[PDB]
């Protein structure tokens, strides 16, 4: 296209310009000593040449020029204008190259912590943890990210921020991670929702998330703990989750694989699973020996 | 000939009602022309006209069967032109026209002759333009009845389409299917009878 | 009302006077030099003499003075209050003529992408698609206009704005019979949602409308896709979705037109179907 | 209130102090010059003080405070802060007394389009039409502010809410006005809803009361008009309202009470009936002869 080959064409040439401008910036300093007025038109040609060259569909050396010209801006002791280029920076590098990306990010943050914005660093932090886990496979610092983010959230009593964050970062754990930490968070955020006034009727599947993590850990501990749910919450006795973990309590007990099999078939049948349910009890049946 | 823009307007009295004819002024047209109105490009119909002194000129009314068979309504503009019937082709030798009570409420199980019924429909309805599907209301022994035209033949055994119905037309009337009413006399089809046996 | 008509003759006046105020651009800034101030007041008057005239709900006036103002006011200088006059022009020319707000709006576009506003110039640029879509017939326009607006969202994580705009393009292309594009964004965002908690229960309408655009192609890698579906999600099979779909591909197996109508009737006896459901039906199923 | 009374004796003290902040003015107007910064600071204590009754309780004197700002500040060349203080001043005439807060939005009506801005105003024009429907016994003068507020939002092109303010103004219309517009409005949404996805499951209900207003009107154009819509609407034939039509039509041309009113009753045993709908039917009704 014509449009693609004239915008590099005047991208390169921009570029150069905006070389020789700076190179002559430093000359007129000592020549002239026109003040600063030379290094910040040149970042505004920085910005023009970067933010057209992103419009010609190249994104690498459109981050490229934001973050030059946001560490010559950031020269002249101007922080949120390059901060904010930093964040522009770091979203074109996104689909160019994750590292430089969240290295930029990560600066941003830290400035803007630094101003005192928490929920613009959190919403960051998200951003960081969300491309981290997508495409990079790895969840310790995903976790590490999420759980810096509910505390920030938390900060400034974003509860349903912090809420659905801290719910994400213990099902992730109870995956891979042990279990205790699986266990007050889910039964934590469970119990904090009893006087919901939209969600009252939805807290139910949090002590149901709870109560298979118990069962993975022992049988004692399983009942013990069903019991405890049974008093303090009296809904949840007639749910029927409750009537499901009580036939796959006691079919566990005489070691009858088939009850096992027929009670969980069952249930798929009525109503379907969630990828996440399947895979626990496939892990309980694995220990039925 | 050439056509002219008209106004639809209610028919002026009883009696013309019952005529199934379009009342027109005597500054417009004669009693006794046929005229085509058209209300748009796919649907002219053909009208018999009768003088009245009380039609407003540059109007024509209508009868309410008339304005239901026709789909108009009173006050809208319809284009009406003069129209000549070729005698030789479309002169009604039979029409077969279905018929029931106008009104429910005067349902009776009273005989009605057909002889006598053809004999006053020629007397009432000839020289007039007649179509298939055409409704028109016919009184007979001040009792009311529905009339809906299902078929016409030409006048000497050409069929035809269309045709003019004329004082020495003969006309067989048959029952519709799913039709309790019982006939009698002449005047009629009386068709063949396919008898349960097999051959 | 009608008066505010007569100050409407009078702020066509405003703009006569502003067109004096030209007029010393013409001689009288010589001595009035420094008067920059004045050509501000002078766009000033315009833009409340220009909406005066949007009072009126004269719309073509009102567009006038808006592009005049910004082609006024647009001295290198103040580039942002140009731009909002620009789409303020464009939004007065949404109503009657549209055409000449796709080039007010196309300018602003490259204002704020040179400024770097990625959020308002994608917003605009599905604003200039969806009344191309409603007004004008073009649609190949509209799917680049989508496409460029899901790249400048997908730049900044705005998945779910994206996500959404990626599906209508995939309608679209699917109405124009591109399936290779159509399949490749259904699976896409299809495996993106179910990744979270929040979107799981959405995916089973993805992967049918997926299946079926499979399905037009090659019927017998129908079967491979379906068993692809199903186990990659163990939860797909009993969804009416799935069920559906395995009896109709099994059904032409064998040539019985009913087979497959009363099912699709049946279907239908549960709730009722939408135009492209339907009209892709009616295609594919004609042979 | 002790709350109240010190908040009311303060309010006093302000009142005294902008009594003699007027007098500052007149005496800089005629007195002294430069007095539009004087005037200034008179119209910062005038909100001061004007918003703190608005805290007291007293709507009546915040509304009267705010116009009396606002009309002293339209003397200074500048329009925004004077629709602001204008809205403001109507805000607090919405309860209480609210005739004059039709008199002072208009005015703020004027200013905003006379400033640049639609959807201000026409949600203003919405506002000004609910108030007067809920609080003012009359209704032309709303059908007059829905249509003014429906030119607005189809123009630029903002169609959802256009299409709900052209459905009510519609709908009211049709109790108190003549049906062909009722007609009109009813069906051109019923066919844009059409072809949109949004609204074509609902459509129905469109045609449903389009059918009931032209039927109250006469039967044979009623008949003409139900299988005109299922010819352009094949779906529409099998709709349970569909079925309702056919026999009520057809028990009105039989003159028999006892049917019409023991099937309009078999529809009401399913679902509900609506305080407009049963109108309709009774007045339809009532006409039998």
């Amino acid at each position: 296209g014509m449009d693609t080959s004239g915008k590099q064409a005047e991208a390169m040439a921009l570029l150069a310009e905006a070389e020789r401008k700076v190179k002559n910036s430093q000359s007129f300093f000592s020549g002239l000593f026109g003040g600063s007025s030379k290094i910040e038109e040149a970042c505004e040609i920085y910005a023009r040449a970067a933010n057209m060259f992103k419009m010609a569909k190249n994104w690498s050396a459109a981050g490229n020029a934001f973050c030059q010209a946001a560490q010559l801006h950031l020269q002249l002791q101007s922080k949120h204008d390059a901060a904010t280029c930093f964040v522009d920076a770091g979203n074109a590098f996104k689909k160019a190259d994750p590292q430089e990306a969240i290295n930029c990010l990560m600066r941003a943050i830290e400035i803007y912590t630094d101003m005192g914005r928490f929920t613009i660093a959190a919403k960051h932090h998200i951003s960081i943890a969300e491309i981290y886990e997508t495409e990079l496979v790895d969840v310790e610092k995903a976790i590490a990210h999420y759980e810096q983010s509910a505390d920030y959230y938390k900060g400034e009593e974003s509860n349903s921020s912090a809420n659905k964050c801290l719910l994400k970062v213990a099902g992730y754990a109870a995956q891979l991670e042990q279990y205790q930490k699986a266990i007050d968070i889910y039964e934590q955020v469970g119990t904090s929702a009893m006087d919901s006034p939209l969600l009252k009727y939805s807290a139910k599947d949090y002590f149901f998330k709870a109560a298979l993590c118990h069962f993975c850990i022992d049988m004692l501990n399983a009942k013990l703990a069903v019991q405890k749910y049974e008093e303090l919450f009296p809904a949840f006795s007639d749910s029927r989750e409750c009537k499901l973990m009580k036939k796959l309590l006691e079919a566990h007990e005489e070691q009858n694989v088939d009850s096992y099999t027929e009670s969980v078939k069952e249930y798929d049948s009525i109503s379907r699973l969630d990828q996440w349910l399947t895979t626990m009890l496939l892990r309980i049946k694995k220990t039925i020996q | 000939m050439a056509g002219r823009s008209m106004q639809a307007a209610r028919c002026p009295t009883d009696e013309l009602s019952l005529s199934n004819c379009a009342v027109v002024s005597e500054k417009d047209y004669q009693s006794g022309q046929h005229v085509i109105v058209r209300t748009s490009p796919n649907h002219k119909y053909i009208f018999t006209l009768r003088t009245h002194p009380s039609v407003v000129p540059g109007s024509v009314a209508f009868s309410l069967p008339q304005r239901k068979w026709a789909g108009l309504s009173i006050g809208q503009e319809i284009e009406v032109a003069l129209y000549s019937f070729d005698k030789a082709k479309q002169c009604i030798g039979t029409m077969t026209i279905e018929i029931d009570f106008l009104q429910k409420k005067n349902i009776d199980s009273n005989p009605y002759d057909t002889d006598k019924m053809a004999a006053e429909f020629i007397q009432q309805f000839n020289n007039q333009a007649f179509s298939v599907g055409q409704q028109l209301v016919f009184s007979f022994n001040d009792k009311l009845f529905g009339l809906l035209v299902k078929d016409i033949e030409a006048m000497d055994r050409q069929k035809i389409e269309v045709g003019l119905v004329v004082g020495n037309s003969q006309v067989a009337f048959e029952k519709a299917e799913n039709s309790s009413l019982n006939l009698i006399g002449k005047a009629k089809t009386k068709e063949n009878r396919q008898s349960i046996i097999n051959p």
